[PDB]
C-alpha cells in the first residue's frame, strides 16, 4: 500500500578519483512475490547516468520522460546535457508534480565533460536535491546502504577499488532487505569509458 | 452556574445563582445551589447535579458520623472529605465544589476543589460557567476583612455580572452568611440586581 | 516457509531460516524446527515466541505424561495437549501455525497441523508460511509414498528452495530432519545462496536465472 | 487513564561543586486560564532532599502526602531517624520511581514529571528524573516540560559534562538557574513570574527561597516594532 | 533544523545548521539552508526542504524580473509580500517556514514567515526544531545596538545551541552577513565543530573480492561516422 | 488517551568471540528530538559473569534488568549458590518476557557471557521472549545500519578469494578482542554519523574467564 | 476475473485464461473468453474489475486496429505493449483508474520471436518467459521455475501448462471452471479446443 | 467449514458434508470428515468457525457417551437435540460463543423413525424432512422441495442428494472437494464410500 | 489575544496585548496587533494570524483605491469591506476583527466583526481569548464621553486583567489614539500594568 515499497529495489552512487560509480539491484516484485530479476534501474542520456528506485511504473515513466527531454535538449543546444544541468531538470520535473508526485528516489551520477569533475546527486520524490561529495543512496534498503557506505567509503578511490567498495555496499545492504536483490549491476564511469558489471549474488 | 464564597471580617459568605439548564431549556429557575453539609460548613456545587448531590450527601453523612464521635469538624476536615471523594473517583465524576465554613478558632475559611480533585485554600473563590466573566471584576474589587454589608455587595455585584453574560446562569441570587452569630439566608431578585 | 510430509521411511521436516520485521531481514539463522523431545518435532510459523514457548512447554507435558504412564506419548495425545492449550487462549492474540511430527509404534509416522484458532488436522503433507504455495507445487507434483529416504530429503530441500527463491520473506538456509520411529535425525543446514546455484547446475532448473 | 486538569509547568535543576539547585514557578494552570497563583511545587523532604513536580496538581498533592507519610513511617521504631537512618534522596527517588512505574503498569498513571534533588550521606550530589511512564534518568542538568527545551541548553553551557561539576560554584549555578527562569517566563505561555528555588549544599544544608521574582527584563525594544511587514506607523 | 536571524547596528545576519534528515536518518550532513532570493536578500528555511527551495527560487526569479522592470534594487518587503501571498493561497500545503533578511535602499530588515502565510517583524528570530534552544540563547544574550562581530557571535552561538541540544540539527554553522552599503558576505561552514574522528580500520578491499558474472563496455558516444 | 509506552532511542551490540564476548551500547537517552542524558548506562553486569541490555522503552528495560538481577539472587538462594549458566539465564529471561505476553516489555534484550565450555556466547530476545544463541547482534535504533556491515566484516559475506572470481569464499578466521572492539567502535562511529538518536558515548562491557571489564569512548554530541 | 497465465516457448506464446464469471454468490458463466486479438499476431488476456476489463480491452483493440489500417502495417508486440503500458500509467492517476491487469502474447514477424509481456493496472511492464496475474503465480511459478526451458516445443509448453492448471485445481479454493488456451505463433492465433 | 446437508427418507437419515478444509489461500485438506457419532443411532454434522466446530462436537460427544454409560441407555434423537440446543443457547450469551451450526440425524429405535434436526449457533432448533446450513440451502432447497417424498427409499434419497450436490458444484464459486455421505438407520451408522 | 477599542469624547482608542502563541510556546512576545488600514482607520486582529493579515492587506488595498477615486472613506465603509470578506469567505477564515476610526463628521466609531462575519456598531468592543475574563469589569467601568486619560486608564486596567488571567495574552500593552489632532501610539510595559 505504501507506493514506494510495493516493488522494492535499491540504487547507490559513489565518487572516486576522476570517476563515479552507480549501482542497483535487479529485482521487481509485487510485495512478497518476486516477478522479475532483470529490472535494471539505471539509465543513461549521453554520459549522464540516472538510477531510479520506487514504484516501477514511475521508474519506467520517468526514464521515458527524461529520454524525451534530453533528446529535445540535445537537438536545440547541439550538445549533450551535463550532470549538473540534468540534476536541475530532474528536480524541476519532480516538483511540477508537487501535489501528485512520482513515487521515486532518483540518483544522478556522471562526469562533467568540460571540467572533468565527478558528480553525484540524490532527490526525494518531490525534487529536493541532495548533492553529496561522497555517496548517495536510495530505495527500500537505504538505511542498510547508509550503514555500509558510511563505514566502507573513503575518498579518492581508484576506479577498480571503487568498484569493490560500491559492490560490497550494495550486496550486503540488499541481503538485509527482503525486497531487494535477485541480481545487481555496477557501472564504473570515467571521462571516456564506462564499464558495466553484473554481480553474482544469492537468489533468495 | 455562577457560584462563589468570600471570607470577610466576621466569617464567610456563600453566593449562587438559581438556574439549572438542560441544553438551552431552563429545567429549574429557582434551584438552591447552597448546600448544607454541617451546621456552619456549606458548599456551592457546579458540574453534574447528580454527582454533586451524591457527593454532598456522602460528605454530610461522614461529618454527621465524625461529629457523633469527635465533636465539630473543622472546615479543612470537610474539604478533605470532599477532596477524597472527588480525587479517588475523578474518572467517574464531573464536580467542581467550593467549601465554605466558620470555626471559632479559624473563623471564615474557603476551599475550592476543581475538576481533578485538587484542593486550594483561598480568601475567596469563584466557579461555575459564569465565573469566567468575573475574574477581572472580582480580582479588582476583592479586599480582605470587608464588613458583612460590603461582602454582600461584592458578591451581589459579582454574580450580577456573571448572570448578565452567562446564559447558563440566572434567576435569583441566593446567599448564606456564616458567622459566630449563626446562619443567615439571603435572597435577591432580578429587579434589584439587574439595575446595579 | 515450513513443511512436513509422511512417507514409507517416516517423516521429512524442512524449513527455511529467515525472520523479517516489515522489509527488514532481522535474522537468517532462525531455528524453525523446535526439538520437542528426541522423538517429536514442531515447526515455527506465526509468532516466534508463541511457537517456542508453548512447544518447549509441550515437551515438559510429554515428559510428565511418560513418567506417569511409563509409555511414550502418542502424536495424537501430544498434538491435542497443544491444541487444547491454545484453544483456551482463543481471542487473546496468540499466533501459531505448526506441524507436530512423530512416529510411534501404535500410529506409524504421524503429522498434526495445529493452529492458534484451535484447528487440529491430521494429514500427509502440510506447508505453512508466506512461501507455502511455492513449496506445495514442488511437493504435490513429485510426492509418492514410496520415495526413498534420500529422495524424500531432497524433495523437502527442493521445495523450500522453490519458496526461498520466489517468496521475499523466505530464505537464508534450509534445515532438514528425518523422523524415524527411534527418533528424529538432523540432516544439516544448507545455505540457500550456495544451494540455489548448485541445484540450478545439477538439475538444469531456474533457466530464468543467469548464473 | 485520565487527563491532567490543574497543571504545573517546568521544573529545572543542576549540579554544582558542593550540591544541587532546583527551581519551579508558583502557578497552577487550568488549560490556558492562569487559575492559581501561589502553588508550591518544590517539596522538601527532611534537610537533604527537595522533590520538584510538574504536571497534574491533584496528583502532586497526593505525592506530597505520600512523602510526608514516608517521613512519619521511617521514624517508627527508629532511634537513628535523625542520623544514620534518615531518608536519603536516593531512597525517596527509588520509592517514587517504583510508584510511578506501578501506576503506569495499571494504566492509571500519576500524571507528573518529577525531579528529586538532594545530597547523600557521603556528600555526593543526587539528581534524577522520573515521569508518568516510569522512565528515569540522570544528567548534570535536568528539566521537565518547556524547561527541557529551553533551560537545558542554557544550563548545559555551564555544566556540559561530569568534569564541569567541580568547577561550578553555587553563585554561577544559581545565576544560571535564575536566568533560565527568566527565559522560560519570556517564552512559556503557562509560566509565571513568581517562583521558588532550593539549594541543597553538603556544607550549608538546605536553603529554601520563596517569593522570588523574574527581574531585569528586556521589553524596551518593543516600542520600535510596528506592523507585521510593511506598516511604518 | 535550527535557523536564526539577528539585526545589528548597520545590517542583519542570518545563520543555519547543516543537517537534513529523513525521519531519524541523516540524509545530508552538510546541507545548505541559506538561500539567496537576490544579491542582498537571503533567507533560511525550515520545514519541507523542497518547498523552501522552490518558493525561494520562484520569488527570487520574480524579484529579479521586478528589479529589471523597475530599474530598482529589490526590497525585502517585496520578497516578503510575494512569499506570504503565495504561501497563503496554498493554505499551508507548501510547508515553507522562513526567516527573510536583507538590505535595500530603504534600510535593513528581518522578518519571519509561516507556511500558512503569516509574517512577523523582530530584531532576533529563530525557526525549526532547534528554535527553542536557539531562542534561549538569543533571549539570554541579545541587546540593542549590537556590532557586526557581536551579532555574528550571537547568531552562531544560537545555532550551536540547536546543534548540540536538538536531534533534528547538527554538523556545521552557515552564516550570511548583510550590511548596509556592502556586498552580502556568505560564510559557508563558518564553524566546523563536528569532523568525524578517524576510523579504527581501513575497509578497502583486495581487488577481485567481488564475484562478477559479466563485463561489457557501455557506449556513451553518439552514432559514429564512416 | 494514555499511552503506556515510549521510545528512549539507544543502540546496542553484542558479539561472541572464541573465548570472550562483548556487549556494547551508546549512553545517550532521548525522547522525541530532545536529549534526556548524554550518559545513562544501558548495559549492566548482572553477576555470574553475565552482562545484559534491554533496549527500547527504558522503563520496561530497567524493570526487566532489575527482575533478572533479582532472579540471579534467588537462583543462588534456592540452588546452593550454583552459578547461573548463560543458557539457563537465557531460558529464564524468556519466561520473564513471556509472562507479560499480553502487555509486553517493549524492549529488545541481549545478554552476553561464556557458555559452559568457556566459549563466547550472545543471546538475543524479541519483546515477548523468543530467543536464540547468536554470534552477532545489533539492537535498537541503528541496528539496520550496523548488521549489514557486521555480516560483511565479521562473517565475510559476499567476499571471495581474489583470483578465484567467486569460486572460493574468504575463509572465516577467528577475531581477537582487539579486532572485535575495532569493529564495534567503527560500527558506532558510522551509526553516530547517520542516526540522530545515536551519539554522546559508547560503553563496552567485555566478558572473559577473568570476569567483566569496561571500556568507554566518546561519540559525537550533535 | 481470476486466473490468467502465459508461457513463451521456442516459437510461440501460449495464454491460458479461466472460464468462470462469478457475480458474488453465483457462477453466472463457465465459458467466458478473457482475451482480445489486437492484431493478427498479437493477443491480450486480461483480469481485474468487472466491466473495466472488457471496456479497456476493446478500447485497446480498437486503437491497434486503427493504427493497422492507417499505416497498412502490424505494430511489433513490443510497440503494442508500450502503447498499452502508457494507457494504464495514465489511467492510474485518473479520476477513476482502469482496474485491469493484462498479458500480451505476440509473435514478432520481423525478429521471428515469440514475446510475452506482463502489465498490471499501474502500468508496471515486464517481459517474461512466463507470467501471471493475481494469485496464479503463487501456485504455478515453482513448477515453471523447475521445468521451463527456452527451447521447449509448443506441445511441451502445453504439458507444463496442464501441470500448472492441475496444481491450481488442487490447492486453489475457488472453482475457476477450467481454462481456455490460445497459441500465438508465426501463423497467427489459434485456440486449443480441448483442455 | 462449508456445505452440510441432510435428508430424512422413509427409514433413514442421510447426512452429506463437504471434505475441503481451507485456511484462507490454500486448501489444506480434501478428505475432512465433518461429523461425530454421538451414540450408535445418532450422528451430528457441523460447520462454522475453525477450532470451535470440532471442540464443540467432541464436547457434545463426550457428554452423550457419559450419559449412555451412566444409564446403560441410548437417549432418543429428540432428547440429544434438545441437549445440544440448550448448550448453544447458553453459549450465545457467553463471553465467547461457539460459532457452530449442526445437523443431527438419528434413528429413534423406540418409535422406529428417522429424525433430522437443524440447529444453528444461536440455539435455533427445527425438525425437518431435509435441511442445510450456510448457503447450501439456497442452491438445493428448490430441488428438494420438488422431488422430496416422505416414502422415498434410501437409494432415492441418495439420488436426490447427488442432484443437489451437482447443482452445488455447478453454481457455487468455491471448490468444496465433494462430500462424505453417511446413513443413519435401525442398524446404526455407515459411510457410503463412493460418491 | 486581548484586544479592545473604546470611543471617548475626542475620538477612539484601540488597545492590544503583544503575545502570539503556538500552543504553549510564545512565538512572538512583542507582536503589533494594531494594524493600520487607512490614516485614521485601524483594526485589532484576533483568530488566525495568516487570515487576519491577508484580510487587512486586502482592506488596506481597497481603501487606498477608494481614496484615490472618492476621497477619505468613512469608518462604516471600512467595516463594510472587512465584513464582505469575512462573511463571504466564512467557511475558510478564522478571523475576529474590531474596526476603529475617526471622522470629523462622525468622530470616533467602533465596529466589531465576530467569527461569522456579522457587524455590530458599539460604544466599545472587546475580543480575543482574553476578553472573556473582563466582560464584567468592562461593563461595570465603561462610561460614554470619557476623557483621553480616563480611556487610556480604562483600557490599561482592562487589558491588565485579561493578561493576568489569559495564558495566551501578555507582553506589552499597545494603544493607538485616533482624534482630530492626529495618530498617537502608546506602549505600556509589564512593570507598570502588573502593579495596577
Ligand atoms: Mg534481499
Ligand atoms: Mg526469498
Ligand atoms: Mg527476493
Ligand atoms: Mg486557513
Ligand atoms: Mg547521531
Ligand atoms: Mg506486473
Ligand atoms: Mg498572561
Amino acid at each position: 500500500s505504501d507506493p514506494s515499497s510495493i516493488n522494492g529495489g535499491i540504487v547507490v552512487a559513489m565518487t572516486g578519483k576522476d570517476c563515479v560509480a552507480i549501482a542497483c539491484d535487479l529485482r521487481l516484485g509485487s510485495q512478497s512475490l518476486g516477478v522479475s530479476n532483470k529490472f535494471e534501474k539505471i539509465f543513461h542520456y549521453g554520459h549522464v547516468f540516472l538510477g531510479i528506485t520506487g514504484l516501477a511504473t514511475d521508474v519506467t515513466t520517468l526514464n521515458e520522460m527524461f529520454r524525451y527531454k534530453t533528446n529535445l535538449y540535445k537537438l536545440k543546444e547541439e550538445r549533450a546535457i551535463e550532470p549538473e544541468t540534468f540534476t536541475q531538470l530532474v528536480s524541476s520535473s519532480l516538483y511540477e508534480r508537487r501535489f501528485g508526485p512520482y513515487f521515486v528516489g532518483p540518483v544522478v551520477a556522471g562526469i562533467n565533460s568540460k571540467s572533468g569533475k565527478p558528480f553525484i546527486a540524490g532527490f526525494d520524490l518531490i525534487g529536493c536535491i541532495d548533492e553529496a561529495k561522497d555517496f548517495i543512496v536510495s530505495g527500500t534498503a537505504s538505511d542498510q546502504l547508509f550503514g555500509m557506505c558510511e563505514s566502507l567509503y573513503e575518498p579518492n578511490l581508484e576506479p577498480e577499488d571503487l568498484f569493490e567498495t560500491i559492490s560490497q555496499a550494495l550486496l550486503n545492504a540488499a541481503d538485509r532487505d527482503a525486497l531487494s536483490g535477485w541480481g545487481a549491476v555496477v557501472y564504473i564511469i570515467k571521462k571516456d569509458e564506462v564499464v558495466k558489471r553484473y554481480l553474482k549474488m544469492r537468489q533468495d | 452556574t455562577s457560584i462563589m464564597a468570600v471570607t470577610f471580617k466576621d466569617g464567610v459568605i456563600l453566593g449562587a445563582d438559581s438556574r439549572t439548564t438542560t441544553g438551552a431549556y431552563i429545567a429549574n429557575r429557582v434551584t438552591d445551589k447552597l448546600t448544607r453539609v454541617h451546621d456552619k460548613i456549606w458548599c456551592c456545587r457546579s458540574g453534574s447535579a447528580a454527582d454533586t448531590q451524591a457527593i454532598a450527601d456522602i460528605v454530610q453523612y461522614h461529618l454527621e458520623l465524625y461529629t457523633s464521635q469527635y465533636g465539630t469538624p473543622s472546615t479543612e476536615t470537610a474539604a478533605s472529605v470532599f477532596k477524597e471523594l472527588c480525587y479517588e473517583n475523578k474518572d467517574n465524576l464531573t464536580a467542581g465544589i467550593i467549601v465554605a465554613g466558620y470555626d471559632d478558632k479559624n473563623k471564615g475559611e474557603v476551599y475550592t476543589i476543581p475538576l481533578g480533585g485538587s484542593v486550594h485554600k483561598l480568601p475567596y473563590a469563584i466557579a461555575g460557567s459564569g465565573s469566567t466573566f468575573i475574574y477581572g471584576y472580582c480580582d479588582k474589587n476583592f479586599r480582605e476583612n470587608m464588613s458583612k454589608e460590603e461582602t454582600v455587595d461584592f458578591i451581589k455585584h459579582s454574580l450580577s455580572q456573571a448572570i448578565k453574560w452567562d446564559g447558563s446562569s440566572g434567576g435569583v441570587i441566593r446567599m448564606v452568611v456564616l458567622t459566630a452569630a449563626g446562619v443567615e439566608r439571603l435572597i435577591f431578585y432580578p429587579d434589584e440586581y439587574e439595575q446595579l | 516457509t515450513t513443511l512436513a510430509f509422511r512417507f514409507q521411511g517416516g517423516i521429512i521436516v524442512a524449513v527455511d531460516s529467515r525472520a523479517t520485521a516489515g522489509n527488514w531481514v532481522a535474522s537468517q539463522t532462525v531455528k524453525k524446527v523446535i526439538e520437542i523431545n528426541p522423538f517429536l518435532l514442531g515447526t515455527m510459523a506465526g509468532g516466534a515466541a508463541d511457537c517456542q514457548f508453548w512447544e518447549t512447554w509441550l515437551g515438559s507435558q510429554c515428559r510428565l505424561h511418560e513418567l506417569r504412564e511409563k509409555e511414550r506419548i502418542s502424536v495424537a495425545a501430544a498434538s491435542k495437549i497443544l491444541s487444547n492449550l491454545v484453544y483456551q487462549y482463543k481471542g487473546a492474540g496468540l499466533s501459531m501455525g505448526t506441524m507436530i511430527c512423530g512416529y510411534t509404534r501404535k500410529e506409524g509416522p504421524t503429522i498434526y497441523y495445529v493452529d492458534s484458532d484451535g484447528t487440529r488436522l491430521k494429514g500427509d503433507i502440510f506447508c505453512v508460511g508466506s512461501g507455502q504455495t511455492f513449496a506445495y507445487g514442488v511437493l504435490d507434483s513429485n510426492y509418492k509414498w514410496d520415495l526413498s529416504v534420500e529422495d524424500a530429503l531432497y524433495l523437502g530441500k527442493r521445495s523450500i528452495l522453490a519458496a526461498a527463491h520466489r517468496d521475499a520473506y523466505s530464505g537464508g538456509s534450509v534445515n532438514l530432519y528425518h523422523v524415524t520411529e527411534d527418533g528424529w535425525i538432523y540432516h544439516g543446514n544448507h545455505d540457500v545462496g550456495e544451494l540455489f546455484w548448485k541445484v540450478k547446475e545439477e538439475e538444469g532448473s531456474f533457466n530464468n536465472v543467469i548464473g | 487513564t485520565q487527563q491532567p486538569i490543574v497543571t504545573g509547568t517546568s521544573v529545572i535543576s543542576m549540579k554544582y561543586d558542593n550540591g544541587v539547585i532546583i527551581a519551579a514557578d508558583n502557578l497552577g494552570s487550568y488549560g490556558s486560564l492562569l487559575r492559581f497563583n501561589g502553588v508550591e511545587r518544590l517539596i522538601p523532604v527532611g534537610d537533604n532532599t527537595v522533590v520538584g513536580i510538574s504536571g497534574d496538581i491533584s496528583d502532586m498533592q497526593h505525592i506530597e502526602r505520600l512523602l510526608k507519610d514516608l517521613v512519619t513511617e521511617n521514624a517508627y521504631d527508629n532511634p537513628l531517624a535523625d542520623a544514620e537512618e534518615a531518608l536519603e534522596p536516593s531512597y525517596i527517588f527509588e520509592y517514587l520511581a517504583t510508584v510511578m512505574y506501578q501506576r503506569r503498569s495499571k494504566m492509571n498513571p500519576l500524571w507528573n514529571a518529577i525531579i528529586v534533588a538532594g545530597v547523600q550521606s557521603n556528600g555526593d550530589q543526587f539528581l534524577r528524573y522520573v515521569n508518568l511512564l516510569g522512565v528515569t534518568y540522570s544528567s548534570p542538568t535536568l528539566a521537565t516540560g518547556f524547561g527541557a527545551h529551553m533551560a537545558n541548553p542554557l544550563l548545559r553551557k555551564v555544566v556540559d559534562r561530569e568534569s564541569d561539576i567541580p568547577k561550578t560554584t553555587v553563585q554561577v549555578a544559581e545565576e544560571a538557574i535564575v536566568n533560565a527562569m527568566r527565559v522560560l517566563y519570556y517564552r512559556d505561555a503557562r509560566s509565571s513570574r513568581n517562583f521558588s528555588l532550593a539549594i541543597i549544599d553538603k556544607n550549608t544544608g538546605l536553603t529554601f527561597k520563596k517569593n522570588l521574582q523574574v527581574e531585569n527584563m528586556k521589553w524596551d525594544f518593543a516600542k520600535d516594532i510596528k506592523g507585521y511587514g510593511t506598516q511604518k506607523i | 533544523t535550527t535557523i536564526v536571524g539577528v539585526k545589528f547596528n548597520n545590517g542583519v545576519v542570518i545563520a543555519a545548521d547543516t543537517r537534513s534528515t529523513q525521519g531519524p536518518i541523516v540524509a545530508d550532513k552538510n546541507c545548505a539552508k541559506l538561500h539567496r532570493i537576490s544579491p542582498k536578500i537571503w533567507c533560511a528555511g525550515a520545514g519541507t526542504a523542497a518547498d523552501t527551495e522552490a518558493v525561494t527560487q520562484l520569488i527570487g526569479s520574480n524579484i529579479e524580473l521586478h528589479s529589471l522592470y523597475t530599474s530598482r534594487e529589490p526590497r525585502v518587503v517585496s520578497a516578503l509580500q510575494m512569499l506570504k501571498q503565495h504561501l497563503f493561497k496554498y493554505q499551508g500545503h507548501i510547508g515553507a517556514y522562513l526567516i527573510v533578511a536583507g538590505v535595500d535602499p530603504t534600510g535593513s530588515h528581518l522578518f519571519s514567515i509561516h507556511a500558512h502565510g503569516s509574517t512577523d517583524v523582530g530584531y532576533y528570530l529563530s525557526l525549526g526544531s532547534g528554535s527553542l534552544a536557539a531562542m534561549a540563547v538569543l533571549e539570554s544574550h541579545w541587546k540593542q545596538d549590537l556590532t557586526k562581530e557581536e551579532a555574528i557571535k550571537l547568531a552562531s552561538d544560537a545555532i550551536q545551541a540547536g546543534i548540540w541540544n536538538d536531534l533534528g540539527s547538527g554538523s556545521n554553522v552557515d552564516v550570511c552577513v548583510m550590511e548596509i552599503g556592502k556586498d552580502a558576505e556568505y560564510l559557508r561552514n563558518y564553524l566546523t565543530p563536528n569532523v568525524r574522528e578517524e576510523k579504527q580500520k581501513s575497509y578497502k578491499f583486495p581487488r577481485g573480492t567481488t564475484a562478477v558474472l559479466k563485463e561489457s563496455i557501455v557506449n556513451i558516444c553518439d552514432i559514429q561516422e564512416e | 488517551q494514555f499511552n503506556p509506552y515510549g521510545d528512549n532511542g539507544g543502540t546496542i551490540l553484542g558479539i561472541a568471540g572464541e573465548d570472550f564476548a562483548v556487549l556494547a551500547g551508546d549512553t545517550r537517552n532521548i525522547t522525541d528530538y530532545s536529549i534526556n542524558s548524554r550518559y545513562e548506562p544501558k548495559v549492566f553486569d548482572c553477576g555470574d559473569n553475565i552482562v545484559m541490555s534491554a533496549n527500547g522503552f527504558a522503563a520496561d528495560g530497567d524493570a526487566l534488568v532489575k527482575r533478572f538481577k533479582n532472579s540471579v539472587k534467588w537462583y543462588h538462594f534456592d540452588h546452593n549458590d550454583k552459578k547461573l549458566s548463560i543458557n539457563s539465564a537465557a531460558r529464564n529471561i524468556q519466561h520473564l518476557l513471556y509472562g507479560k505476553r499480553f502487555f509486553p516489555y517493549y524492549v529488545h534484550t541481549i545478554i552476553a557471557g561464556l557458555d559452559e565450555d568457556g566459549k563466547g556466547a550472545v543471546y538475543s530476545f524479541d519483546p515477548v521472549g523468543s530467543y536464540e544463541r547468536e554470534q552477532c547482534r545489533a539492537g535498537g535504533a541503528a541496528a539496520s545500519l550496523i548488521m549489514p556491515f557486521l555480516d560483511n566484516q565479521v562473517n565475510f559475506k559476499n567476499q571471495y578469494e581474489p583470483g578465484t572470481n567467486g569460486k572460493v569464499k574468504k575463509p572465516l578466521k577467528y577475531l581477537s578482542v582487539e579486532e572485535v572492539i575495532k569493529l564495534v567502535r567503527d560500527s558506532f562511529t558510522s551509526a553516530t554519523e547517520r542516526h540522530i538518536q545515536v551519539g554522546d558515548g559508547l560503553e563496552i562491557l567485555i566478558v572473559t574467564k577473568d570476569g567483566v571489564r569496561k571500556e568507554f569512548y566518546e561519540l559525537k554530541r550533535d | 476475473m481470476d486466473i490468467i497465465l502465459g508461457i513463451r516457448v521456442q516459437d510461440s506464446v501460449i495464454l491460458a485464461s479461466s472460464k468462470a464469471v462469478t457475480r458474488g454468490i453465483s457462477v453466472l458463466k463457465d465459458s467466458d473468453d478473457k482475451t482480445r486479438q489486437l492484431s493478427p499476431h498479437t493477443l491480450m488476456s486480461f483480469a481485474g474489475e468487472a466491466g473495466d476489463t472488457v471496456q479497456f480491452a476493446e478500447y485497446i483493440q480498437a486503437n491497434i486496429q486503427l493504427y493497422s489500417i492507417r499505416e497498412d502495417y502490424e505494430l511489433s508486440p513490443q510497440a503494442v505493449s508500450s502503447f498499452v503500458r502508457q494507457e494504464l500509467a495514465k489511467s492510474i492517476r485518473s479520476r477513476r483508474p482502469y482496474q485491469v491487469n493484462v498479458l500480451i502474447g505476440g509473435y514478432d514477424k520481423k525478429k521471428n520471436k515469440p514475446e510475452l509481456y506482463q502489465i498490471d493496472y499501474l502500468g508496471t511492464k515486464v517481459e517474461l518467459p512466463y507470467g501471471a496475474h493475481g494469485y496464479s503465480g503463487f501456485y504455478t511459478f515453482s513448477l515453471l521455475d523447475h521445468h521451463y526451458r527456452p527451447d521447449m516445443t509448443t506441445e511441451e509448453g502445453l504439458d507444463l501448462l496442464k501441470l500448472c492448471v492441475q496444481e491450481l485445481e488442487k490447492r486453489m479454493p475457488m472453482d475457476f471452471k477450467g481454462v481456455i488456451v490460445k497459441i500465438v505463433d508465426k501463423d497467427g492465433i489459434r485456440q486449443v479446443d480441448d483442455f
